[PDB]
């Protein structure tokens, strides 16, 4: 076989001419994210913008991930970097999300019913709603095939 | 291939190499500054209680006029007498001005005898001077 | 590499070294060499000595 | 601005924006394994750019007031 | 206490910029007028150290971030030696020591207004340079005056009295928020060549420097 | 080691700082290249601790040195350092005082 | 919801009592994976917590074998079952672990030249399982009381876990005093090894 | 080789999901005739600003040419995560020394909680906790004075207030979590 | 307070409460004779040489907000071999006139 | 007095002096990394590092080779004879850079031109003391010729 990696650093800046990830296809390991572009045969994520790299894990399973790529890079710098002098200060808090050993309990605090709402499975009269809402106007929008929840 | 025994002070010297290590990490598990007053001796709180109590009890050590030094009040006690101290310190190679205002006609070295030339050394063994003063300037 | 210099040879260096701070020098009975320096430095050199009045 | 932009950028040859050398402009080799270095805009000069740490910036600027690359 | 600007303001003159933090509090903007007309070379320095212009030779050569290391209260106040940031060391845009050009006059006395360059053996002038607090008539032939302060004085004295010691070594920190030029000739095409996505200097993130650091 | 030397004889006693020998009307020896060569260590050693010492005081002073004790390397490493857990118990919740 | 994203581990509430490192004790709401949690449900030994299920619940005393035994969670039973939880789950942490050792060997048979002992028992359990216990629970074998562990290869040694007869441990562990804490000795080289 | 350990620092080794072995890593980072210069996306340029301050002195009267200023960028506060000494019932004099450190060329400390303490009697927030819930009432009625307090605070206010109450929400849980017996670190593990 | 009023007030001199509070509520409070420290800085052993001497004689007070770390700086006190201390909250000692 | 010490307080670091007990050529070069951090080349080296935390990040990964002992700075003013009024601080700016082995430079190229850079320094300084005497003279000719003429 061949050895398919990342082509950057995962966390730092990175121009659009650049490959992100080359997968090898098995859903894909890495998903496209906010400002990413994936060459649908090659499975090689691209960036669309230019911006810092950053990876996403699916609250469901996380073994399934997104690449995220976040336009304005000096805000990324300066956060950090702050954040990092806090850190040498002793005056940060591990709280944040940055903090990979505590998003488990920071997506829990918040939405704490978050399992219950990914198993619950609608039928079939409220997957399909009766178009006449969406004919009259109630709904704006008709959209059937969206039927499962990513996040 | 390793065939006889390792003989017993070989790993009685091994042993010693452990508790050479930990005595390393208690060190480094020691706070990083600690908090001391003015007037205090500079040891008065001190790690090496059960320290002084295992090795120190009636030997003599290596150490003695220092920590003679140390189990003694400090000399500067007060911060007003630390700054009225300070403030009369002066820097001799220091780069910019220096304050005369009080009296003008005291020169220093520098404007005597110029950058270029310090005075001559008597040089041998137990005096030794800087040599090549011009080697400094970075 | 500068050759039709004439003259105390070595003055012409001494603020050459002044132009070229960081950059070689080197003298030969006929010429001046400076070491790393590209069309800029030439160009320098010639708004130098026109500047200079040559 | 931008007119001018797209002008400009139709109206050179196409040798104009083909490789050149074997060094971008940034001094950078490009071998030619990669398609995004197959293009060249600013001619490489191999010549220049010995002088930049000990002159000021301001020099750099090219003929409409765009810093010209140098071979660093 | 009432500043007045010791000299008459000439346009062909160069306008500096500096804003500086005593221990967090950013007290303002000291501008200062460069003498071009008597003391080309020299100021061109100051300039040059106060943009950013040119890039590293032995250190960022950029007065951002860089602390005063000495401060004597109804003298001095000293800041400079971007390479090594105590005070120990001198450095120039040239790469070596620039001596005095020349004292002159207008550059020869040293007043109340002034800003003037700091050296540590007569004739290398480096990047250190100090506000003079009060009429200094005993510096006046040794060391060159660059320019005045023509606003912001309130914001140096007020540092000269929180910030120091008469032993020089200052009691709380006192560094440079920014510096650049907002006026005089080559304005225009230094911030040209300044412009553009890429920055020239590597550097903290503006409220690292702002609040807690000054660049050590 | 305990009287002054180093492991030595040869280094950091009195056995180096003195001088082998004078002249018979007391002026002293010359110096030698390696005499100044472990003057300048043995100011290397001053310079060294000097630095240390001021960039520890700088540290202090911009408030760098931290109230716990050793890196993260070393606490996940050590269970002797206490865990410095602020307003919870350190095993689980807190203990009955009767 | 998707066949490609499955829940990585779904809540469940037990009904039995279950042994393993999974399986828990009647009456906690305790999220598990998927496949161990569906080969539960459908057994009838879990069900999902709804609310009125997170208040009261059916569960069974092993004498009668009939879902008779009703708790209803209360203040004072979350707090016996946090605490009853993280007690089993010290437990189930450290069998379940096995502790890879590695230190330097010299001389013929096997031996390490630098003997465990119980500090640095309990400092591994701390350092790759997050265990943090009083050292002095810890007891060795008989042969390794008098030279410590010192030999390569595999080495077991007991943990003594204290309390529990409060929390009503029996038969869901396999003794309600004890751990077998596993240890794995390597012998490496100077690069690799310490001491 | 074709090892985990290529080309990685030593801090690095843990991460197995991201090797970076290869000839490319060997070049982009021993930076070789291909790479040169590396990440030509680096720190130190931003394409959203080109590092010039976005700030209007174009004011029409000279006098409040400094109005808008503080004009928050982004979050400022979800993103760096300090560390607030605040729980929430708290007045809101105590938020600034922390609007401070990023308003600083703008205000100064004591200014900036004098204008605090205006809103309190001005508007009936006193407290930390009670500025998250009237989040709005504070908006509109900065709107309608427009020009109290400069309305570059009152976006510090609103989203530093969220961040100290949602702070002491994460606090209060981590701790009743201690007791439930879940025992994480101070880094959280 | 029946006990400890009498405690605080003339039966000795003092510099005797530590506390180890956050320095928010230290500026809203504040109690002018206690000494600042930080719990961490108490557990660690850096305020060693400040604490008094003699271990058996003192007894300590110990001011917290929080009930938790005056639980918390008690075990830490005691692990240097202060055995008597005696926590304190903000509100016990504004009756003991220590305010 | 049973009561605690009457503060001002002052706050008073640590210092590491390190020494090398092992042969590093027996270790790996992330350990010989470490080392090299320290100051350390060779078995029998002793070197005197700070307190600060990155150093204990240093010392944490090497401690079976190095052996350490420390002194908090009262101690270190002791171990010399200074003056307690006299911090560290202002005897670290005393104290010149122009001391042997002065930076940490990337590459060895790097090195050989800062030295010679040093040595382009010294040229420099003669130079410009030289020309400078040659302007001063200039003036006073130019001065004498324009007060003879006029």
């Amino acid at each position: 076989r061949k050895a398919k990696l990342f082509h950057v650093v995962p966390g730092t800046p990175v121009t659009p001419f650049e490959k992100l990830k080359e997968q090898r296809r098995r859903l894909p390991e890495y998903r496209p994210g906010n400002n990413v572009r994936m060459d649908p045969n090659t499975y090689t994520l691209y960036a669309t913008k230019k911006g810092v790299m950053t990876i996403r894990e699916s609250r469901i399973n996380p073994k399934y991930k997104w690449l995220d790529v976040e336009p304005d890079i000096q805000k990324v710098y300066r956060s950090r970097e702050l954040r990092r002098a806090l850190q040498e200060r002793e005056m940060a808090s591990m709280a944040v999300g940055e903090n990979s050993n505590y998003r488990v309990e920071l997506d829990l605090l918040l939405e704490p019913d978050w399992r219950e709402r990914v198993m619950h499975v609608p039928k079939a009269t409220e997957r399909f709603k009766d178009p006449n809402l969406f004919t009259r106007g109630v709904v704006n929008e008709l959209s059937p095939l969206d039927r499962y929840s990513y996040t | 291939e390793l065939l006889h025994p390792l003989p017993v002070r070989a790993r009685k010297m091994e042993w010693l190499k452990r508790d050479a290590v930990e005595e390393n990490e208690e060190i480094l598990r020691r706070p990083y500054y600690t908090i001391k007053s003015y007037a205090l001796p500079p040891a008065v709180g001190r790690q090496e209680s059960i320290h002084n109590s295992n090795n120190i009890r009636g030997g003599m050590h290596s150490s003695h006029s220092l920590d003679l030094i140390m189990r003694q009040p400090r000399r500067v006690k007060t911060p007003e007498q630390l700054r009225a101290l300070r403030d009369r310190l002066r820097f001799i190679g220091v780069t910019g001005p220096m304050p005369q205002a009080t009296s003008v006609s005291t020169k220093s070295y520098t404007d005597t005898y110029g950058s270029r030339l310090r005075p001559r050394y008597p040089e041998s063994w137990d005096t030794v001077p800087p040599h090549q003063p011009s080697r400094e300037l970075l | 590499r500068i050759q039709q210099v004439e003259g105390d040879m070595f003055r012409f260096e001494e603020e050459l070294l002044k132009i070229f701070p960081t950059k070689k020098i080197f003298v030969r009975s006929h010429s001046i060499y400076v070491y790393n320096v590209a069309l800029d430095g030439r160009m320098v050199l010639h708004h130098w000595l026109l500047g200079l009045g040559f | 601005e931008e007119i001018e932009a797209i002008l400009a950028y139709h109206a050179r040859k196409p040798s104009e924006l083909r490789v050149r050398a074997r060094h971008r402009p940034d001094g950078s080799t490009n071998v030619g394994d990669d398609p995004n270095f197959w293009a060249q805009a600013e001619p490489t000069r191999m010549m220049d750019g010995s002088m930049l740490s000990l002159w000021s910036r301001r020099t750099t600027l090219g003929a409409n007031g765009v810093p010209i690359t140098y071979r660093r | 206490l009432q500043y007045f600007v010791p000299y008459e303001r000439d346009e062909v003159n160069p306008v500096v910029f500096m804003d500086v933090t005593v221990e967090g509090d950013a007290l303002g903007r000291v501008s200062v007028e460069l003498f071009h007309d008597i003391v080309p070379k020299t100021t061109e320095n100051f300039r040059s150290l106060c943009t950013g212009e040119r890039g590293y030779s032995q250190c960022p050569l950029f007065y951002k971030g860089i602390p005063f290391h000495r401060v004597i209260p109804g003298f001095i106040v000293q800041g400079g030696d971007i390479l090594l940031k105590d005070g120990r060391g001198n450095v120039s845009v040239f790469g070596f020591p620039f001596p005095d050009e020349s004292f002159e006059g207008k550059a020869g006395k040293h007043l109340r207004g002034t800003v003037a360059m700091a050296h540590s053996a007569p004739n290398q002038n480096g990047s250190q340079f100090f506000f003079n607090l009060a009429r200094n008539d005993h510096l006046d032939g040794k060391f060159v005056v660059c320019g005045q302060v023509i606003d912001g004085w309130e914001v140096v004295d007020r540092v000269a009295v929180l910030s120091g010691s008469s032993c020089g070594t200052p009691v709380s920190r006192a560094w440079i928020t920014e510096c650049g030029q907002s006026s005089g000739d080559k304005l225009e095409d230094t911030e040209r060549a300044l412009s553009g996505e890429r920055a020239l200097h590597t550097m903290p993130g503006k409220e690292v420097l702002d609040i807690l650091s000054p660049r050590y | 080691y305990y009287h002054g030397h180093g492991g030595c004889p040869g280094k950091y006693g009195p056995s180096r700082e003195i001088a082998d020998f004078e002249y018979a009307d007391g002026t002293p020896a010359s110096i030698s290249g390696r005499r100044f060569a472990f003057k300048h260590h043995q100011d290397h050693l001053l310079v060294q601790l000097i630095r240390a010492a001021a960039t520890v005081e700088r540290y202090d002073a911009s408030g760098l040195l931290p109230r716990i004790p050793g890196t993260a390397e070393q606490r996940n490493w050590d269970p002797a350092i206490p865990l410095f857990l602020d307003d919870v118990d350190e095993q689980g919740r807190p203990a009955p005082l009767r | 919801m998707a066949p490609e994203l499955q829940l990585e581990y779904m809540p469940v509430l037990f009904t039995r009592t279950i042994l393993g490192p999974q399986g828990g004790f009647a009456g906690e709401e305790r999220l598990v994976k998927l496949e161990v949690a569906r080969k539960y449900m459908e057994a009838g030994h879990a069900v999902t917590p709804t609310e009125e299920l997170r208040r009261g619940l059916w569960c069974y005393n092993p004498d009668t074998d009939k879902y008779d035994c009703f708790i209803e969670r209360n203040e004072e039973f979350l707090d016996f079952a946090a605490r009853k939880r993280q007690w089993l789950d010290v437990y189930w942490r450290v069998n379940t672990g096995y502790l890879l050792f590695g230190r330097q060997s010299w001389g013929q048979g096997f031996l390490i030249n630098c003997p465990l002992r119980k500090r640095d028992v309990a400092q591994k359990l701390w350092e790759q399982y997050k265990v943090r216990i009083d050292p002095r629970l810890i007891e060795f074998r008989e042969k390794d009381r008098r030279t410590g562990i010192q030999e390569l290869g595999h080495n077991w040694c007991w943990l003594y876990l204290p309390g529990a007869e409060e929390l009503g441990i029996n038969r869901e562990v396999y003794d309600n005093k004890r751990v077998k804490v596993r240890i794995h000795v390597r012998k490496m080289n100077s690069m690799f090894a310490l001491y | 080789a074709r090892s985990p350990l290529a080309n990685k620092s030593p801090d690095e080794y843990g991460n197995t999901w991201d090797p970076r072995t290869g000839v490319e890593w060997y070049h982009r980072l021993r930076r070789r005739g291909a790479y040169r210069h590396w990440p030509w996306a680096r720190w130190n340029d931003d394409p959203v600003r080109q590092h010039q301050e976005l700030s209007c002195r174009r004011t029409f009267s000279a006098a409040v040419t400094g109005a808008n200023e503080g004009v928050p960028l982004w979050n400022y506060y979800a993103e760096v995560g300090q560390e607030y000494g605040l729980p929430s019932h708290f007045p809101l004099s105590f938020m600034a020394p922390f609007i401070h450190q990023y308003t600083s060329r703008a205000w100064s400390r004591k200014e900036i909680e004098r204008h605090l303490k205006v809103v309190e009697e001005r508007t009936g927030l006193r407290t930390i906790q009670q500025a998250c819930d009237a989040t709005s009432e504070l908006l509109e009625w900065g709107e309608e004075e427009m020009g109290v307090v400069p309305h570059g605070l009152l976006q510090h206010v609103v989203m530093l207030a969220e961040d100290i109450v949602l702070q002491n929400k994460k606090k209060a849980y981590r701790k009743a979590a201690h007791e439930r017996g879940i025992l994480r670190t101070t880094t959280m593990e | 307070d029946s006990h400890k009023l009498r405690e605080k007030l003339s039966s000795r001199k003092g510099i005797f409460v530590i506390d180890v509070r956050d320095p928010g509520e230290r500026k809203l409070n504040p109690v002018p004779r206690s000494v600042a420290l930080h719990h961490h800085d108490l557990l660690s052993g850096a305020s060693c040489p400040i604490l008094p001497q003699q271990k058996s004689a003192a007894e300590l007070f110990v001011l917290a907000s929080n009930e938790s770390r005056g639980l918390n700086s008690a075990a830490a006190l005691r692990r240097w071999g202060y055995d008597s201390v005696v926590q304190v909250d903000y509100n016990t000692l504004v009756e003991a006139g220590y305010v | 007095a049973a009561a605690i010490a009457p503060g001002p307080y002052r706050r008073v670091g640590n210092i590491f002096i390190v020494h090398c007990d092992d042969h590093p050529f027996k270790h790996s070069w992330e350990v010989n990394r470490m080392l090299r951090e320290l100051r350390l080349e060779f078995k029998g080296q002793t070197t005197i590092v700070p307190d600060i935390p990155q150093v204990r990040k240093r010392i944490w990964r090497v401690r079976h080779i190095v052996k350490v002992d420390v002194l908090d700075l009262d101690e270190a003013k002791a171990l010399i004879g200074v003056p307690e009024h006299i911090s560290f601080t202002d005897l670290a700016s005393q104290l010149p850079p122009s001391f042997g082995r002065v930076k940490a430079v990337p590459s060895p190229v790097i090195r050989s031109k800062m030295n010679f850079m040093k040595l382009r320094r010294m040229r420099l300084r003669d130079v410009l003391h030289r020309d400078a005497l040659e302007l001063r003279l200039l003036e006073l000719k130019r001065s004498a010729m324009k007060n003879a003429e006029q």
